RNA sequence: CGUGAGGGAAAGGUGAAAAGAACCCCGGGAGGGGAGUGAAAUAGAGCCUGAAACCGUGGGCUUACAAGCAGUCACGGCCCCGAGGGGUUGUGGCGUGCCUAUUGAAGCAUGAGCCGGCGACUCACGGUCGUGGGCGAGCUUAAGCCGUUGAGGCGGAGGC
RNA sequence: GUGGAGCCUGGGAGUGAGGGCGCGAGCGAUAACGUCCGCGUCCGAGCGCGGGAACAACCGAGACCGCCAGCUAAGGCCCCC
RNA sequence: GGAUGACCCCAGGCGGUAGGGGAGCGUUCCCGAUGCCGAUGAAGGCCGACCCGCGAGGGCGGCUGGAGGUAAGGGAAGUGC
């Protein structure tokens, strides 16, 4: 018996092309381009999901540090004084705090500075 | 929970009097306040900074001997067009500049911190034209 | 591509035409060339050990008797050659068409009486086979034909 | 296209 | 209410009859008569043979007002090509396209 | 009224009404769990050091879900490595009912 | 020379970009004043023959 | 196509039935618009289904101070669908196509304009392991012969 | 010392163009991104990740998947960052 | 653990080229099939933000299409660009 090609090539052609929407030429119309731009796209999700967690943190620390310098110190005394001082609340919401709460985080410094 | 992220506010005016003060050392305060990273809620997406008015830049300071010794390039893009002139030149013909080119080095390529480098307003001489925006005079 | 019905002729020369070196025509490579390795005439048989067939049809007897679902018939009395006829005596058996049968007999008028009903598989007792029986929810044999069985599997 | 034109001769690198 | 033409097979070629039905789109067919009539461009005659037939259809089947009638929809879709032979030096032969065109123009009624 | 508590190795400001998503916690759909507080605010202030000792938040356990589906995608050029991998985390949605304290 | 050839095929938003400037410009045309049809300016009238006020021709 | 010996294609399908579209309208015609046939006419003869490249019209979002393997991560805006989701992309982060060959390529080394279809580890008989079964100091038949007409049996010559 | 340790019998391979680095030598000119051996290591196949401005083989470290959580490594903490 | 995948618990492994090994998906064809799905719509096509699967895939729904299709379990290959 023969089995020909048929129905296959032409549905896995759509499945990647489908994944290629939103792409520029034919990055979204040639399945050959859409396929290598596909490639690239899922390393760099990856990756990303990697970054994404310190592109967050970084920006915490950031706001961190400038809520602290109201308050006469640096990030880097700050961390330190709350290690000492035993809290463990996160920059995640060390952030939010210093933030939406600027009563909480300034308590949050105070035990800080007091913990050294 | 996500990470807040600020509604437009309406930015803040401030006032610098360069003064005696050293260049490079002023720069990256400046830098700073053009990158709104002294507020709690900073934001790098944005354009929510300070709007920075400087005075006096014609007597900024600077150690060394880089009056005679540092060098500002130009390429016209013509053969043989790199121009040098020397920072006492500059301060003799276009004192704004220096303090200009300074912060300028020190903010984001790209076009938000293009957008940055307009926010800044240097001047010679100890007047400026903002008295509408009402600035608020700074120590650094 | 030696079968196909094209020339032996280089279609252009090996080198300096900008084109992809080629011979004939024939090449598989080609639309309308030969089948690299498409199948030719083979002989599917192979000779299965006898003691396995001669086991395999005495298990395949022995399974649907241990499902109490074959029966030893002395004769088919009034079956003389009539569809019908052999209905009539598969009603008075328990054969009533809803279970397919292999009816297994040397007796010419009874096969032919039930070779037409679709549930019948019939059969000579030279011809007992574990396909046909297993294939059929129940077997029908002759006492002759059981005696035919028996010797098979001796 | 059963005629094919002759390349050109390549610039001698010798 | 609309009333449609459609030109199929003008043996012209699709890219050049767009330049001139790109004048006439969204104008009412007044303003795309006296535009078509003073077009200097072969793509004009077609245009006006598939204008005019569009705007019969609209007074004559369609119960439409020639008063009333704009270009609501003009485009021209691209047909199978004529192939042909093109002989050039050193024996090659270029094979030339003789391209084709469906017009289409659609007619509403402009009201007010 | 609002609690800085710590679960799946996470932390999340939680105030009562809020429906919330951590890591899959092993109890029944609707019954309760308690969650250790690293911080009250609001009307009060408490700053643990680092739990709060007689503090705890009330939360429903409303169900148990699988997120929408991450495609983990891996290629290597030149070498003929690819690799496909369909991820769907577990999750646990909470609903806060109160801050003990 | 040495035949100089296109290094890479032009993609349809730079074919399409070229000819932003290949749009007809619709031709300039006045109404006529004897008979009230539009024509081009400075020419005698195709559908009555009228220029400057005057029969000058038959159509 | 080749002087010639010789080479050597492409090209199938309306519908159940031609009922294959009278007649009218624009048009030189071609084509179309109505009418009519049909269960169906984007089944209308350039006819079943009708994919993709490719070309176009319309709508949503978007773009003329901007640096780019074209994506990805984040946030915001606008449009759509109804504590969510889909489309688009302004800014910020990160980011050296695919294949092949190579000690080493994004590589300025190879192949590929793009799409669709064709396209490359098989069969025979012998061998050597392994393996699922049968039989076991035994195991096994070949060619033929008989029977069936998708029925199986016989045949010990011979081989191990 | 229980380790993707070792030994024995057998089935299937691929490889038999290596390269950089450290150290030991020879050749070279106490030249080469040079050449040829030895010990080791990485790239090869980890052109995945952090650092080194950028960069296979230098320093850090062996990526099963997810997280808007925490600690560190080299290297860093005036601004770009 | 229970008693030989019947699921659970605890711990450890899980970068990878040449290459070895394992388990799966899908195509055409045969048995299953004188069956069963089918004009209250076959295969094929076009969507889908929905369901299952690590994946290859499989469903389900809507549009198209208009006459075929084919299960659990096995069998054989012109089997995936
Ligand atoms: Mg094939
Ligand atoms: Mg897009
Ligand atoms: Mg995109
Ligand atoms: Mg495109
Ligand atoms: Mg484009
Ligand atoms: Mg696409
Ligand atoms: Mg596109
Ligand atoms: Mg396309
Ligand atoms: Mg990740
Ligand atoms: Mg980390
Ligand atoms: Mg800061
Ligand atoms: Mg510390
Ligand atoms: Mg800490
Ligand atoms: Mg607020
Ligand atoms: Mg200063
Ligand atoms: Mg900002
Ligand atoms: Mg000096
Ligand atoms: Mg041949
Ligand atoms: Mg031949
Ligand atoms: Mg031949
Ligand atoms: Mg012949
Ligand atoms: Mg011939
Ligand atoms: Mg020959
Ligand atoms: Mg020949
Ligand atoms: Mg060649
Ligand atoms: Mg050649
Ligand atoms: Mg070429
Ligand atoms: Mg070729
Ligand atoms: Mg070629
Ligand atoms: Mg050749
Ligand atoms: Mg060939
Ligand atoms: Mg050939
Ligand atoms: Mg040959
Ligand atoms: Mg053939
Ligand atoms: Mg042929
Ligand atoms: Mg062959
Ligand atoms: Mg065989
Ligand atoms: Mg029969
Ligand atoms: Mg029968
Ligand atoms: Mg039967
Ligand atoms: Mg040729
Ligand atoms: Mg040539
Ligand atoms: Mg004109
Ligand atoms: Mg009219
Ligand atoms: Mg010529
Ligand atoms: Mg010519
Ligand atoms: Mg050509
Ligand atoms: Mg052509
Ligand atoms: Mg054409
Ligand atoms: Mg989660
Ligand atoms: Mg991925
Ligand atoms: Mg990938
Ligand atoms: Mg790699
Ligand atoms: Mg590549
Ligand atoms: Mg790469
Ligand atoms: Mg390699
Ligand atoms: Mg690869
Ligand atoms: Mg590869
Ligand atoms: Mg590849
Ligand atoms: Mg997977
Ligand atoms: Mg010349
Ligand atoms: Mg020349
Ligand atoms: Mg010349
Ligand atoms: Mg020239
Ligand atoms: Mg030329
Ligand atoms: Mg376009
Ligand atoms: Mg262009
Ligand atoms: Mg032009
Ligand atoms: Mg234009
Ligand atoms: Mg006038
Ligand atoms: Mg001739
Ligand atoms: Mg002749
Ligand atoms: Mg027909
Ligand atoms: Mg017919
Ligand atoms: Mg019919
Ligand atoms: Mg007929
Ligand atoms: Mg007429
Ligand atoms: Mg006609
Ligand atoms: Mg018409
Ligand atoms: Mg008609
Ligand atoms: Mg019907
Ligand atoms: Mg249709
Ligand atoms: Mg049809
Ligand atoms: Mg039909
Ligand atoms: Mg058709
Ligand atoms: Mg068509
Ligand atoms: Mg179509
Ligand atoms: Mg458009
Ligand atoms: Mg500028
Ligand atoms: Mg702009
Ligand atoms: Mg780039
Ligand atoms: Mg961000
Ligand atoms: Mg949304
Ligand atoms: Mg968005
Ligand atoms: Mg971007
Ligand atoms: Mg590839
Ligand atoms: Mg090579
Ligand atoms: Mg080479
Ligand atoms: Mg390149
Ligand atoms: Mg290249
Ligand atoms: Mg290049
Ligand atoms: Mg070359
Ligand atoms: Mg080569
Ligand atoms: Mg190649
Ligand atoms: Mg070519
Ligand atoms: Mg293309
Ligand atoms: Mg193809
Ligand atoms: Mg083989
Ligand atoms: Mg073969
Ligand atoms: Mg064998
Ligand atoms: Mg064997
Ligand atoms: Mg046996
Ligand atoms: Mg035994
Ligand atoms: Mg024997
Ligand atoms: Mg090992
Ligand atoms: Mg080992
Ligand atoms: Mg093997
Ligand atoms: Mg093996
Ligand atoms: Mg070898
Ligand atoms: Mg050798
Ligand atoms: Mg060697
Ligand atoms: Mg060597
Ligand atoms: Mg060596
Ligand atoms: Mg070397
Ligand atoms: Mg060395
Ligand atoms: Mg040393
Ligand atoms: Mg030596
Ligand atoms: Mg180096
Ligand atoms: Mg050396
Ligand atoms: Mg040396
Ligand atoms: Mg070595
Ligand atoms: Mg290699
Ligand atoms: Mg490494
Ligand atoms: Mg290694
Ligand atoms: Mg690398
Ligand atoms: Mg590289
Ligand atoms: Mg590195
Ligand atoms: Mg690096
Ligand atoms: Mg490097
Ligand atoms: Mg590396
Ligand atoms: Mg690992
Ligand atoms: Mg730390
Ligand atoms: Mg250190
Ligand atoms: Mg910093
Ligand atoms: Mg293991
Ligand atoms: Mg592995
Ligand atoms: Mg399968
Ligand atoms: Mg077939
Ligand atoms: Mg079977
Ligand atoms: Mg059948
Ligand atoms: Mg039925
Ligand atoms: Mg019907
Ligand atoms: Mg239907
Ligand atoms: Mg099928
Ligand atoms: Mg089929
Ligand atoms: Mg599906
Ligand atoms: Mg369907
Ligand atoms: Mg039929
Ligand atoms: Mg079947
Ligand atoms: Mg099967
Ligand atoms: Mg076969
Ligand atoms: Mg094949
Ligand atoms: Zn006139």
């Amino acid at each position: 018996p023969r089995a020909k090609t048929g129905v296959v090539r032409r549905r896995k052609h759509k499945k990647i092309l489908k994944l290629a929407k939103g792409y520029w030429g034919l990055r979204s119309k040639s399945f050959r381009k859409a396929r290598e731009t596909l490639f690239a796209a899922g390393n760099y999700a990856y990756a990303h999901r990697k970054r994404r967690k310190r592109d967050f943190r970084r920006l915490w620390i950031v706001r961190i540090n400038a809520a602290c310098r109201q308050h006469g110190l640096n990030y880097s005394t700050f961390i330190h004084g709350l290690k000492k001082a035993g809290i463990e609340v996160d920059r995640k919401n060390l952030a939010d705090l210093a933030v939406r709460e600027p009563q909480v985080f300034a308590e949050l410094v105070e035990r800080a500075k007091a913990a050294q | 929970m996500k990470t807040y992220v600020p509604k437009q506010v309406e930015p803040r005016w401030v006032l610098i009097d360069a003064e005696g003060k050293t260049l490079g050392r002023l720069a990256t305060k400046i830098a700073t306040l053009l990158r709104g990273k002294h507020r709690p809620d900073w934001t790098p997406n944005v354009a929510m900074g300070d709007f920075v008015v400087v005075v006096n830049a014609d007597k900024i300071r600077v150690t060394g001997k880089k009056l005679e010794q540092k060098i500002y390039t130009r390429y016209s893009g013509y053969p043989g067009g790199l121009k040098k002139i020397p920072l006492e030149k500059m301060l003799a013909t276009h004192p704004e500049r220096v303090l200009e080119h300074a912060v300028k080095g020190m903010l984001p390529k790209g076009p938000l911190g293009r957008r940055l480098f307009k926010r800044l307003k240097v001047y010679a001489g100890p007047d400026h034209p903002h008295q509408a925006q009402r600035p608020e005079k700074l120590e650094v | 591509r030696g079968e196909v019905a094209y020339s032996g002729r280089k279609i252009w020369p090996q080198k300096h035409t900008g084109r992809a070196r080629h011979g004939d025509i024939g090449a598989p490579i080609f639309v309308g060339g030969g089948v690299v390795f498409g199948p030719k005439p083979r002989d599917y048989s192979y000779t299965l050990p006898k003691k396995v067939r001669k086991k395999g049809l005495a298990m395949a007897v022995a399974d649907r008797a241990r499902e109490g679902k074959l029966l030893l018939v002395e004769a088919f009395a009034g079956v003389n050659g009539k569809t019908k006829e052999f209905l009539a005596w598969a009603k008075e058996a328990g054969l009533d068409g809803s279970e397919s049968v292999l009816l297994v007999t040397g007796n010419e008028l009874v096969r032919r009486a039930a070779r037409n009903l679709p549930w019948v598989v019939t059969l000579a007792p030279e011809g007992l086979n574990v396909y046909d029986i297993v294939r059929t929810e129940r077997l029908v044999m002759d006492l002759d034909a059981w005696e035919v069985f028996q010797n098979r599997i001796g | 296209p059963v005629y094919i034109p002759r390349p050109r001769p390549p610039h001698p690198r010798l | 209410m609309e009333a449609k033409a459609i030109a199929r097979y003008v043996r012209i070629s699709p890219r050049k009859v767009r330049l001139v039905v790109d004048l006439i789109r969204g104008k009412s067919l007044e303003e795309a008569r006296n535009i078509l009539r003073y077009t200097n461009k072969r793509g004009a005659y077609f245009v006006a043979k598939v204008l005019e037939s569009a705007a019969a259809n609209a007074v004559n089947n369609h119960d439409m007002l020639e008063d009333r009638l704009y270009v609501k929809a003009a485009y021209v879709d691209e047909g199978p090509a004529l192939k042909r032979v093109l002989p050039r030096a050193r024996g090659r032969a270029d094979i030339i396209k003789k391209r084709t065109s469906h017009i289409t123009v659609i007619l509403g009624e402009k009201h007010g | 009224m609002f609690a800085i508590v710590k679960t799946g190795g996470k932390q999340y400001r939680v105030e009562p009404g809020l429906k919330l998503r951590v890591e899959k916690l092993d109890a029944e759909p609707g019954a309760t769990v308690e969650l250790p507080v690293l911080l009250l605010g609001g009307e009060k202030t408490v700053v643990g050091t680092p739990v709060v000792e007689g503090a705890s938040v009330v939360a429903e356990v409303l169900g148990h879900g699988r997120g929408k589906k991450i495609l983990v995608s891996k290629f290597k050029a030149k070498v003929q490595y690819r690799r496909k991998k369909g991820h769907r985390q577990p999750y646990t949605e909470l609903l806060i009912k109160e801050i003990r304290g | 020379a040495k035949h100089p050839v296109p290094k890479k095929k032009t993609s349809k938003a730079r074919r399409d970009a070229r000819r932003s400037h290949h749009a007809l410009t619709p031709p300039t045309l006045v109404p006529c004043p004897e008979c009230k049809a539009m024509k081009p300016p400075h020419t005698v009238c195709p559908e009555c023959g009228y220029y400057a006020g005057r029969k000058v021709l038959e159509v």
